[PDB]
C-alpha cells in the first residue's frame, strides 16, 4: 500500500536509478536474481512499496526506465541489478536528444512519450494504493530535461491529486558540462514549477565537496556521487516502509515543507558522512549527527542556506534514538540560529524517527531544506540564459525543432517571477 | 544499434581512411579481413554476416583509380565491399569545375546508391562522416556536389566532415584559393560542423612532440585516426559521461554559418620522452590550450573561445575533469566570448586510446581530444581571401575553371559569401 | 454427445487444421499413431466430441480435408499427425482453382462437393448427438472461399437446426497476398452473413504483431500463426469436453453473443501470451489475463476495439480460478471502459470456467468480441472492392467461369447494407 | 499428380531448353540420362517407366535440324524420347510466313500429335510451357501457328509462353519488326500469359552483377533455367504459401489483352562477391523493383505496376516478406495503378535454388522471383511499332512475305492490331 512508482530519463536518471534501485534492494534483502534472503522480516512487510510480486519469490522493481538512446539502459541492464527490471520497461527510441530541450519535448520525445505512459498506466493501476511518482533526471540534459518534464505534464494531468517528487540534478555554478545548459534549465524549471510537488535540487559540484571534504575521498566515480542521492531519495521513503516513532509520509513532508504552492524547491544532505580514518574519532550520537545536518559543507546543493533564511526544513532521522534528544537537538538549532529561520513561520522544522537504519549504520539522518537561498540558483541562471538569449546564441537548434521565441521568454519570465516571490517571503513580517 | 557512414572523397580522404580503418579494426579485435578471431560493439561502423565477415560501413570514392587500386591490392582488399570502392575515368586535375560539372555528374549518382543501400540497412540513422581535401580537385567540388545531394535525400540527418585544411605557408597546388573558397561556398549552407586540420600543424607536432624528422603522409593519418577514434568512441564503447555525434552540432555551432571547430589531442608524446611524464589529467587538458599544440596553425589566443568539446578517454576521473576545466576558466589569457558563460561540453570514456603497431604515439593511459570553436579561424579565411583576391584580380586561372562547366560569376558570388562570413564572424566577436 | 465435424478448405484451412488436431490430440493424450497414452482419465471421457473410436483403441478423427488439390493435403499426411486422418475422408480434385472465387464455387468445386457431401454426411449420422459443424478455410483464396461458402449452403440447407461456427482468415489491411481479394472475400461474405452462425475473423498481420510484440519471436513461421489459431479454436470448445464450474455451449455462446442474426462477425483473442525471458517477471493470475485479454494489442484481428464499441463479449477461461476474482475482473472491465460498451445492453460479458487447462498453462483464457468496429475491416475490402469493380480489373477471369456482374453488385450492396447495420447499432437509445 | 508440358519452339526455344532440363535433372537427382542412382517430386516433369528410366516431358521442334541434331550427340542424347525431337527438311529464314504458312503446315500435325500423346497420359493437365524466340522464324510463325491448335484442341488450359523478346538497341535479324508483330497480332488472342526477356537486359546483368565481361549464350540460358525453375517450383516442392500456374493468368492479367509481365531474379550476385553480403529478405525484394536488375531493358518507373507476384525460395520467414512488401508499397516512386489497391500475389517455397556446376550464380540462401505486370512496357510496344512502320511505309522487305503464304492485307491488320493495344496500354493507364 502507499505504493511508489520510478521513473527514469535521460543518462542522468539511469545512472542515479540503477545505483538506487541497488541500495534498496540492499535493505529489503533482494539478491540480483530477485529472490529474497533478508533476515529482518520487517524488511519483507512493506516490500510492496516499491517491488512487485511474482512466482518463485522474484520480486520486480515498479520501475520505468526510458532514454532516447539505448546505449544507457543497455549498461544498465548488463551491470548488476539490471536483469531485476522488467524487461518491457525499457521504453526507448533510436536517435537521441543532441541535448536540446526542444528536441526531447517537442520532436522526438512526443512521438515516445505514448510508449511511455501506457506502461506507467499499466504500472500504477497494479498499486493498490498510489502514493505518488518518482521522477530522477537532470535540467542540462537534452532527455531529462525536455522529456522528463513532458512526462511531468503527462501525469500531473492524468493523476491531479497524486504526490510526484522529482529528485533533479542541478546544473554546478563552478563549471558546465553542456554549452546549451541555460536554454534546457530555464525551459525545465517553467515545466517543474507548474507541474510538480517537490523537487529535490542537487549538484555535482557539491557533491564532489562532499567527497573531497568530508569523506576524503581521492577517486570519486559517478557511483559514488549516485550513492550519496541514492541514500538521500532512500531516506525520505523510509516511513512508508519501517515503522518508527514518528512517521512522515511522502504528503507529509510536502505539506510541512511547502508553504506556497510554487515554492518547492528543496535542497537535501545526509549524515554521518565520515572517511575511513575518522570514524574512530567520532561518536557517532544524535548531538553530533544534527550539527553537520544543518552545516553549509554538508548539503547537496551549491546554493548555501547562510545567504538565505530557511522556510521551512525537515530532519528524517533513522535508527533507535532518545527521542527527548531530538527535539533538543532541534530546538537547540532553532534558538541558534533563529536569524537563519524565518519569523513567520513560528515552527520551522518537521520531525521524523524512523526506528531501522541503513545497513552498516546505527544511526542516520536526512535534510530537507526549504531555504530562500535557492534563489541564487535560479538566478544565476537567469543570468546565463539572458547572455545567451540576448543575441540568439543558438537558439536555430531549438526553433528549429518546433520551438519558438516567445516560449523563451516566457520561460525567462516565470523563473525571474518565482526569484522575486522567493525573496519576497526572505522578508519578515511587515 | 548506433551507426555512422562514412565517405571519404579524394586521395586525401582515401588516405586518411586507409588509417582510420586500420585503428579501428584494431580496436574492435578484427584480423585486416572481416573475420574475428575466435569484440562486441563494432556494430557502430562495420556490417556483420552470417560468414563471420564484418563489412566496413564506408564509402571510398575518386574519380582518379590509383590510390584506390591501391587498396585492392593492399592488406585490406578483403575487407571492404568491392561496389563501396568506387574509381572514375580520370580525375578532376585540381579543378573543381571538373570534380563538381564535369567528372562528379557521371559518378555522384553511383556513390548516392550505395549510400542508399547503406543507409536503408540501419536500425537507426545518426549522421554522415565526409572526409576530403580542402586543396582542390575532387575534395573540392566532389564533396559540395555530394554534400548537396545528401542534404536533400537525408535531410535534417547530421553531416560532420573532416577536411584538411590549407596550411598559410605550406602549399601543394598553384589553385588552392580558388578550391578553398569554391567548396566553402557550396557548403556552407549543407554542412553541419566541420573539423579543420593543416598538414603543417601537425608536421610540428611530429616532429616537435614525437622526435621525428621524417614524417611521412602515414603519420599524419595515423594522428588524424586517433581523433575521430575519439570523437566515436560513446558511440562505440561505455562510458561515465557520454557523447552523441548530433550533440556536437549544438554544443558547437552558435550560428549556422559558423560551425568550423579547431582540433586538438593533447598526449601526443613520444614513448621514450613519456616514462619522464606523470601524464595526469590537470596537464594534458592545459596542453589543448596551447598554440603549441593545435592541428590547425591557426593561434587561440588570437581571438576568443566561443565553445570546446572535451573528449577524454581511459583512467580519468570526473572529480579532476571538473577542477582542471575549472582553472583553465580562471586564466584570464584564455579568454572566451562574453555571450557563452557556458562554454564546455564535457564527454568521458572509459576505453583508452589503442596504439597501431609500427605507429609512432606512447602507450598513453588516458587522452583528452578538444573541438574548440574559435574567432580566431577568421584570421585563416582572410588569409585565404587575400591570396584568391590576388590570383582572381589577373585572372591567373580562370580560364581553366570557366571551360569545364562553371561561370564567371560564380567566382564574384563565392568571394563575397567569403566575406559576408569573415564579416559575420566580426560581428559574433563583439558585444554591446 | 454434442459431436464436432471439422471441414477443411483450400491451404489454408489444411494447415490450420493439421496444427489443431495436434494440439487436440496432445490435451487427450492421443499419440500420432491414434492410440491413447493419457494420464488423467478426464480427457478420456469426453474424447467422442471430435474423435471415433476403432478397434484397437485407435481414435479417429471426425475431421473432412477437402482441396481442390493434393498437394497441400499430401504434405499433410506426410507430416506429423497425418496418418490419424481416415484415407476415405481426403476428398479432392485435379485442377486447382486459380486464386478466383467463380471457379472453386461453380465450376471446379461445384463437381467435386457431392464427392465431400456423402463424407459429411456419413461422419454426421455416426453422431449419437450433432452439436455443429466445424469449418476453417480463408476468404482470400479460392478454394476456401469459392467451395467453402459453396459447403456451407449445402449443409446448412441440409441441417437447417444445427450451428455452424466459422473461423475464416481475412484479408490483411496492410499487406496482400492475392490480387483478387477484394473480389473473393466480397463474395465469399456474401454467404456468409447468409450461412452461418458465428464467424472468427482473424488475419495474419494481427497475429504478426502478437509474435513481433508479445511473444518477441524473431522467426515466425506459419506453424507458430497456426498455433494461435488452434489454441482459440481449441478454447471455445473446453466446455463440451470437460467439465467446469460454469460452462459455455456453442449454443450458448451464439445466444450470447449474437443479438441480431446478421451481426455473427467476431474478433477471438488469448492469453496468457508471454516470451521466454518475460515469463519470469509475472505472477500469473486473473486480474492480468483479464487485463491482456481486452488489450487492442492482444487481439488476432486488424479492426482495433476502440474505434467502436462492444455490442457483446464472452470470456472462456480454463484452470481452477476463483469465481469472485473472474466476476469481479468482468465487472471492473465493464465499469472502466463504459464508453467502449453498447449502452442497450445492460450486461455485455458472457463467462465460463473450465476446469482443466490447456497442457502447460496453469490458467488460460479465450476472448470473443462482438464489436461495432468490425465496421471497418468491411468497409475497407468494399473500398477496395467497388475500386477494382469500377473498371472491370478481372471480371474476365470470373464472368468466364460462370458468374454474372449482377452477382458482383449483389455481393457488395449486402456488405455495405452490413456495414451500414453495425454502425447503425453503435448508437445509443434513441 | 501435376503436370507441365513443354515446348520448345526454334534455336532459342531449343537452347534455353537445354539449360532448363539441364537444371531439373540436376534438382532431382537425375543422372544426365532418365536414370537416379542408387527424387520424389519429378512427376511434374518427367514421366516415369518401369525400366528406372525417366522421359521429360516435353517436345523440341524446329524446321532446321542443326541445333536439335547436337541434343542428339550431345551429353542428354539418351534423356530425351527420340520422337520428341522433331526437325524438319529447311528453316523459316527468318520469315515470318515460311514458319507460319509454307513450312510449319508440314510439321503442325506432327508436333500436335506428339502433345495429344502426352495430354492424354497426364493424371491431370495444368498448363502449357512455350520457349521460343521473338525475333523470327519459326518462334513468330510456327508458335503463332501452334498457339492457335492448342488453342482448339485444348481450349481453357493454361498457355504459358516465355519469349526472347527483341532489345532496343541489340538486334540480330534486319526483319524483327515484321516477325514481332505478326507473331503478337496472331497470340493475344490464343496467350495467356508471355514472359518478357531481353538478350540487352540480362548481357547487363552478367557483367555488372556476375563480374564476367564474356557472357555467351549458354550464360543467358542458365540465368534464364533459375527463373522458370521458381516459377514451377511450387509445383515440383513444398513450401509454405504455394502457387499454381493457373493463379498466374488472373493475378497477373487484369486485362485479357493485357498479359505481358516482365521478369526479374533478384540474387544474380557473383560467388565472390557474396562473401560480403548479408542477401537478406528485405534487401533482395527491393532489388527487384531497380531499373539494374530487370531481364526486360524497361524502366518500370516510367510506367504504374498493374501486379507482381513474388516467388520466393530458400529460408524465408513470412514475417520478413511481409514487412518487406509493407515498407516497398510505401515508397512513393514505386507507383501502383490506383484502381488495383491489392497489388501483390505472393509465394514461398522451403527449396533453395540450386547452383549449377561450372555456373555463375553463387550458392545463394534465399532467392526471389518477380513477375510484374507494367504500363512501361507501352514504351517498348510503340517503339517496336515504329520500327515496323518505317520498314513498311517503304515495303522495305515485304516480297519475301508476300510470295510465301502471306498476304499484304495482313500487314495492315497486324499493324493497327498493335496499335490498338498500345491504346488500350494508355486506358488503362488514366483513371477518371
Ligand atoms: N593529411 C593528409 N593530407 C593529404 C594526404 N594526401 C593528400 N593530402 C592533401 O590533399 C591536398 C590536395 O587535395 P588532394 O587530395 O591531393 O586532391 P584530390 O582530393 O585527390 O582531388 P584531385 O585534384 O582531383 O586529385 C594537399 O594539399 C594535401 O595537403 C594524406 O595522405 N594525408
Ligand atoms: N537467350 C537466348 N536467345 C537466343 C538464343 N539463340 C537465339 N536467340 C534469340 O533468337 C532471336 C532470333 O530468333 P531465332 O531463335 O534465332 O530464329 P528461329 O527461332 O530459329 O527461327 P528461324 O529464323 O527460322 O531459324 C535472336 O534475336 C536471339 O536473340 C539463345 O541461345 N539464348
Ligand atoms: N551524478 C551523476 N550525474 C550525471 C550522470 N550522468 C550525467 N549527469 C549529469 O547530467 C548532465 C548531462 O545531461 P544528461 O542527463 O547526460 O543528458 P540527457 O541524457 O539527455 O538527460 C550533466 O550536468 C551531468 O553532470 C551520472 O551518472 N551521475
Ligand atoms: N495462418 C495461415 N494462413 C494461410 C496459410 N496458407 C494460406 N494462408 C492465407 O490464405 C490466403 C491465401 O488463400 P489460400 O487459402 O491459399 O487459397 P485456397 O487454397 O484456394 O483456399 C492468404 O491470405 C494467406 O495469408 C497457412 O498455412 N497459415
Ligand atoms: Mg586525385
Ligand atoms: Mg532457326
Amino acid at each position: 500500500m502507499r505504493e511508489i512508482v520510478h521513473l527514469q530519463a535521460g543518462q542522468c536518471g539511469n545512472q542515479i536509478g540503477a545505483k538506487f534501485w541497488e541500495v534498496i534492494s540492499d535493505e529489503h534483502g533482494i539478491d540480483p536474481t530477485g529472490a529474497y534472503h533478508g533476515d529482518s522480516d520487517l524488511q519483507l512487510e512493506r516490500i510492496n512499496v516499491y517491488y512487485n510480486e511474482a512466482t518463485g519469490g522474484k520480486y520486480v522493481p515498479r520501475a520505468v526506465l526510458v532514454d532516447l538512446e539505448p546505449g544507457t539502459m543497455d549498461s544498465v541492464r548488463s551491470g548488476p541489478f539490471g536483469q531485476i527490471f522488467r524487461p518491457d520497461n525499457f521504453v526507448f527510441g533510436q536517435s537521441g536528444a543532441g541535448n536540446n530541450w526542444a528536441k526531447g519535448h517537442y520532436t522526438e520525445g512526443a512521438e515516445l512519450v505514448d510508449s511511455v505512459l501506457d506502461v506507467v498506466r499499466k504500472e500504477a493501476e497494479s498499486c493498490d494504493c498510489l502514493q505518488g511518482f518518482q521522477l530522477t533526471h537532470s535540467l542540462g540534459g537534452g532527455t531529462g530535461s525536455g522529456m522528463g518534464t513532458l512526462l511531468i505534464s503527462k501525469i500531473r494531468e492524468e493523476y491531479p491529486d497524486r504526490i510526484m517528487n522529482t529528485f533533479s540534478v542541478v546544473p554546478s555554478p563552478k563549471v558546465s558540462d553542456t554549452v546549451v545548459e541555460p536554454y534546457n534549465a530555464t525551459l525545465s524549471v517553467h515545466q517543474l514549477v507548474e507541474n510538480t510537488d517537490e523537487t529535490y535540487c542537487i549538484d555535482n559540484e557539491a557533491l564532489y565537496d562532499i567527497c573531497f571534504r568530508t569523506l576524503k575521498l581521492t577517486t570519486p566515480t559517478y557511483g559514488d556521487l549516485n550513492h550519496l542521492v541514492s541514500a538521500t531519495m532512500s531516506g525520505v521513503t523510509t516511513c512508508l516502509r519501517f515503522p518508527g516513532q514518528l512517521n512522515a509520509d511522502l504528503r507529509k513532508l510536502a505539506v510541512n515543507m511547502v508553504p506556497f504552492p510554487r515554492l518547492h524547491f528543496f535542497m537535501p544532505g545526509f549524515a554521518p558522512l565520515t572517511s575511513r580514518g575518522s570514524q574512530q574519532y567520532r561518536a557517532l550520537t544524535v548531538p553530533e549527527l544534527t550539527q553537520q545536518m544543518f552545516d553549509a559543507k554538508n548539503m547537496m546543493a551549491a546554493c548555501d542556506p547562510r545567504h538565505g533564511r530557511y522556510l521551512t526544513v525537515a530532519a528524517i532521522f533513522r535508527g533507535r534514538m532518545s527521542m527527548k534528544e531530538v527535539d533538543e537537538q532541534m530546538l537547540n538549532v532553532q534558538n541558534k540560529n533563529s536569524s537563519y529561520f524565518v519569523e513567520w513561520i513560528p515552527n520551522n522544522v518537521k520531525t521524523a524517527v524512523c526506528d531501522i537504519p541503513p545497513r552498516g549504520l546505527k544511526m542516520s539522518a536526512t535534510f530537507i531544506g526549504n531555504s530562500t537561498a535557492i534563489q541564487e540558483l535560479f538566478k544565476r541562471i537567469s543570468e546565463q540564459f539572458t547572455a545567451m538569449f540576448r543575441r540568439k546564441a543558438f537558439l536555430h537548434w531549438y526553433t528549429g525543432e518546433g520551438m519558438d521565441e516567445m516560449e523563451f521568454t516566457e520561460a525567462e519570465s516565470n523563473m525571474n517571477d518565482l526569484v522575486s516571490e522567493y525573496q519576497q517571503y526572505q522578508d519578515a513580517t511587515a | 544499434m548506433r551507426e555512422c557512414i562514412s565517405v571519404h572523397i579524394g586521395q586525401a580522404g582515401v588516405q586518411m581512411g586507409n588509417a582510420c580503418w586500420e585503428l579501428y579494426c584494431l580496436e574492435h579485435g578484427i584480423q585486416q579481413d572481416g573475420i574475428i578471431p575466435d569484440d562486441s560493439s563494432f556494430g557502430t561502423f562495420f556490417s556483420e554476416t552470417g560468414s563471420g565477415k564484418h563489412v566496413p560501413r564506408a564509402v571510398f570514392v575518386d574519380l582518379e583509380q590509383t590510390v584506390i587500386g591501391e587498396i585492392r591490392t593492399g592488406h585490406y582488399r578483403s575487407l571492404f565491399h568491392p561496389e563501396q570502392l568506387i574509381t572514375g575515368k580520370e580525375d578532376a586535375a585540381n579543378n573543381y569545375a571538373r570534380g563538381h560539372y564535369t567528372i562528379g555528374k557521371e559518378i555522384v549518382d553511383s556513390v548516392l546508391d550505395r549510400v542508399r543501400k547503406m543507409a536503408d540497412q540501419c536500425s537507426g540513422l545518426q549522421g554522415f562522416l565526409i572526409f576530403h581535401s580542402f586543396g582542390g580537385g575532387t575534395g573540392s567540388g566532389f564533396t559540395s556536389l555530394l554534400m548537396e545531394r545528401l542534404s536533400v535525400d537525408y535531410g535534417k540527418k547530421s553531416k560532420l566532415e573532416f577536411s584538411v585544411y590549407p596550411a598559410p605557408q605550406i602549399s601543394t597546388a598553384v589553385v588552392e584559393p580558388y578550391n578553398s573558397i569554391l567548396t566553402t561556398h557550396t557548403t556552407l549552407e549543407h554542412s553541419d560542423c566541420a573539423f579543420m586540420v593543416d598538414n603543417e600543424a601537425i608536421y610540428d607536432i611530429c616532429n616537435r612532440n614525437l622526435d621525428i624528422e621524417r614524417p611521412t603522409y602515414t603519420n599524419l593519418n595515423r594522428l588524424i585516426g586517433q581523433i575521430v577514434s575519439s570523437i566515436t568512441a560513446s558511440l562505440r564503447f561505455d562510458g561515465a559521461l557520454n557523447v552523441d555525434l548530433t550533440e556536437f552540432q549544438t554544443n558547437l555551432v552558435p550560428y549556422p554559418r559558423i560551425h568550423f571547430p579547431l582540433v586538438t589531442y593533447s598526449p601526443i608524446i613520444s614513448a621514450e620522452k613519456a616514462y619522464h611524464e606523470q601524464l595526469s589529467v590537470p596537464e594534458i587538458t592545459n596542453a589543448c590550450f596551447e598554440y603549441s599544440n593545435q592541428m590547425v596553425k591557426c593561434d587561440p589566443r588570437r581571438g576568443k573561445y566561443m565553445a570546446c568539446c572535451l573528449l577524454y578517454r581511459g583512467d580519468v576521473v570526473p572529480k579532476d575533469v571538473n577542477a582542471a576545466i575549472a582553472t583553465i576558466k580562471t586564466r584570464k589569457s584564455i579568454q572566451f566570448v562574453d555571450w557563452c558563460p557556458t562554454g564546455f561540453k564535457v564527454g568521458i570514456n572509459y576505453q583508452p586510446p589503442t596504439a597501431v603497431p609500427g605507429g609512432d604515439l606512447a602507450k598513453v593511459q588516458r587522452a583528452v581530444c578538444m573541438l574548440s570553436n574559435t574567432t580566431a579561424i577568421a584570421e585563416a579565411w582572410a588569409r585565404l581571401d587575400h591570396k584568391f583576391d590576388l590570383m582572381y584580380s589577373k585572372r591567373a586561372f580562370v580560364h581553366w575553371y570557366v571551360g569545364e562547366g562553371m561561370e564567371e560569376g560564380e567566382f564574384s558570388e563565392a568571394r563575397e559569401d567569403m566575406a559576408a562570413l569573415e564579416k559575420d564572424y566580426e560581428e559574433v566577436g563583439t558585444e554591446s
